């Protein structure tokens, strides 16, 4: 008399197949790429030109002496 | 050829280190200006730094 089949309690689990967790698509990408890229170029011309100012300063001490 | 004697040598060389020589290095020549450019003509325009020693 002690056999298995239970009265209730069932799901089931799915046979489904989906995980569309997107994801900033469709022209939202290529937008964070370009602006941060020119931001790095914007970081230039305030350092290389600044080091160029120090570069003439470095060559200044050479020319002032040597007579 | 000829070379001048051991005299007109052994004058007071500025016995300083290179860092303290490059320390000021900017106010030094910026206000003297009388013998140096004349010494440049004495060396650049006229060669043979043996007429040019004084």
């Amino acid at each position: 008399k002690q056999d298995m089949p239970p009265v209730g309690g069932y799901g089931p689990i799915d046979y489904k197949r989906n995980l569309p967790r997107r994801g900033l698509s469709g022209y939202s990408m290529f937008a964070v790429g370009i602006g941060a890229l020119l931001f790095g170029y914007w970081s230039m011309m305030k350092w290389n030109r600044e080091r160029r100012r120090l570069q003439i300063e470095d060559f200044e001490a050479r020319i002032a002496l040597m007579p | 050829v000829e070379l001048p004697s051991l005299e007109d040598l052994k004058v007071q060389e500025v016995k300083v280190s290179s860092s303290v020589l490059k320390a000021a290095a900017h106010h030094y020549g910026a206000q003297c200006d009388k013998p140096n450019k004349e010494f440049m003509l004495c060396r650049w325009e006229e060669k043979d730094p043996r007429r040019c020693l004084e």
